[PDB]
RNA sequence: GGAGUAUGGUCACAAGGCUGAAACUUAAAGGAAU
RNA sequence: ACGAUCAGAUACCGUCGUAGUCCUAACUAUAAACGAUGUCAACCAAGGAUUGGAUGAAA
RNA sequence: UUAAUA
RNA sequence: GACCUUAUAGCUCAGUGGUAGAGCACGGGAUUUAUAAUCCCGGUGUCAUCGGUUCGAUUCCGAUUAAGGUCACCA
């Protein structure tokens, strides 16, 4: 039998998240010289943003966790990354209109080091004739510019737990395109992916502090 | 001579044009004389989208659809049936 | 009674790669690096051009829902996928065939995905200037 | 047609490039359209 | 170089694979190098649309 | 899949 | 000259103490407008020539022919 070493562990997220518990990962009994709470160490766990929050209106966006110990039958994780789901990413590629895309490297209050990407396109206008909507090579260096200093802004002052809440509210893409509208007509802004390029230094009772 | 004033291209003010690849020869054609073709389909078929909505775990999750841009060679856009030959002056029609 | 290592009601995903030559049903933990059950439509066929019939897929399937059951996975999250590298994107006819016998063996579908790998920039693909021919 | 071939000259490490015939042979070769 | 197909297959199909494909320096100087349409200049029937400006109106 | 010639 | 080996259908070969198999070739029939290719069937071997062991030799043992391979050196 080939699960008969194995043991199920349960999943917890920080509090930041409606939803505490998000499944079972599996893992093999201990033996010799291999502990399980050892070996759940590295595991990278990758859940929608509709199961965190309980709400569906969160659906396009995946969440990654990886585990930083095993207390007792609980693997406690921490945030990882997030990326748009591959559905909703090719779902706002219009074919007539300017597609501008950035990215960042910020280093936050509390010491991570992320780097952000974010995508944007040309509008149409409510009384717009012409089929096409493109932005010369000037005003798309103007809006790359803006999106990148006020996303800076936002990401820089805060640290990386309440940064993460803060994407949840559209607060941020709603400000680009209300800051970017001066330039050129600005839809679809989205923050497709945020990775973690360097990790900061976390302590247990930071870790305490972040679940519960 | 010429069967077209066009050449069969979409290039007008320029020299060269990269490559793109056919998606079912696998050949190597222009980018402007590839045939484009946009598809966006449900990942569920019309005859299991009933099942899959019965016996779910979700409240009510939207299925996605999935979105791809195919381009053809003339050879294989006139065999897999994706163009016609038309007429000698029903040729001209862009609609 | 239970069956060592099972568990109550929990979740699993299903990596369905299926190919125009091949057809992969992969079930695997939340975390992705422990597999439950993987069966591939070659398994259940004599002939090497069977593999892809869509009969194969939910052979194939239907062994992997009645193992994840017996285990305690009721409930799948489906990550659909075809041969994309440079090649053509879509997947095979057994992909369809096998996610529909997995809702009919009355497992609960959770999320639904594809997840073929488009390159943001592609290195030459197999063939030459002329292709196949 | 022979033929961008032979020879002569020149350039190139080389493949080759530039210039470039004649003998002989033949009532057609060719272009657009029905 | 193998394996298929075929009457044969040194090819089309499949697998492996050297020079090459990439960068630097120096040669080579040829393409259906095509708009098969030399360069400059004047006159020249009706349109709709588009790219970059200038100039009025409409925020 | 294979299909040469008068 | 001395050693070693071989000889089987019309051509290349297998196998060989109780009935010699493969192709290619050939004949007839079918498909084709006709040929080629394709399908069906059939006919083919003095097992190189003589002796002996042989129950019985094409096989085993000698001989006569042909056919090849190697050696034929120091002076």
């Amino acid at each position: 039998e080939p699960f008969s070493k194995k043991e199920w562990y349960n999943v917890k997220v920080p509090k930041n998240f409606k939803r505490r518990t998000v499944g079972q990962i599996v893992v093999n009994k201990t033996a010799g010289t291999r502990i399980a709470s050892e070996q759940l160490k590295g595991r990278v766990v990758e859940v929608n943003l509709a199961d965190l929050m309980e709400n569906e209106k969160f659906g396009a966006y995946n969440y990654k966790f990886k585990c930083e110990d095993v207390n007792g039958k609980d693997c406690l994780m921490i945030f990882h990354g997030l990326k748009l789901t591959t559905d909703k990413l090719r779902s706002i590629v219009k074919k007539w209109c300017t597609l501008i895309e950035t990215s960042v490297d910020v280093k936050t209050t509390d010491g991570h080091l992320i780097r952000i990407f974010c995508i944007g396109f040309t509008s149409r206008k409510s009384n717009q004739i012409k089929k096409t909507s493109y932005a010369k090579s000037a005003q798309i260096k103007k809006i790359r510019k803006i999106m990148n200093n006020l996303i800076t802004k936002e990401a820089a002052s805060r640290e990386l737990t309440q940064f993460v809440d803060y994407l949840r509210e559209n607060k941020l893409p709603k400000e680009i395109v209300a800051k970017c509208s001066k330039v050129f007509s600005m839809d679809n802004v989205y923050i497709r992916k945020v990775k973690i390029l360097k990790a900061g230094k976390i302590d247990s009772l930071k870790l305490l502090d972040q679940h519960q | 001579t010429s069967k077209r004033r066009n050449n069969g291209r979409s290039k007008k003010g320029r020299g060269h044009t990269q490559n793109v690849r056919c998606s079912h020869c696998g050949r190597c054609v222009p980018k402007d004389k590839a045939i484009k073709r946009y598809q966006i389909k449900n990942i569920v078929e019309a005859a299991a989208v009933r099942d899959i909505s019965d016996n779910s775990a979700l409240t009510k999750y939207k299925l996605p659809k999935t979105y791809m841009k195919l381009e053809y060679c003339v050879s294989c856009g006139i065999h897999g049936r994706v163009v016609r030959v038309r007429s000698r002056t029903d040729r001209r029609n862009r609609l | 009674e239970v069956i060592p290592g099972s568990t109550k009601d929990a979740f699993g995903v299903a990596h369905i790669y299926a190919t125009f030559n091949d057809t992969f049903v992969h079930v695997t933990d939340i975390s992705g690096k422990e597999t439950i059950i993987r069966i591939t439509g070659g398994m259940r066929v004599k002939a090497d051009r069977d593999e892809s019939s869509p009969y194969a897929a939910m052979t194939a399937a239907q062994d992997v829902a009645k193992r994840c059951k017996d285990l305690g996975v009721t409930s799948l999250h489906i990550k659909m996928r075809g041969e994309g590298g440079v090649y053509s994107k879509t997947p095979g006819p057994g992909a369809q065939a096998a996610l529909r016998a997995l809702a009919r063996a009355n497992m609960k579908i959770g999320r639904i995905e594809d997840v073929t790998p488009i390159p943001t920039d592609c290195t030459k693909r197999k063939g030459g200037r002329r292709g196949r021919r």
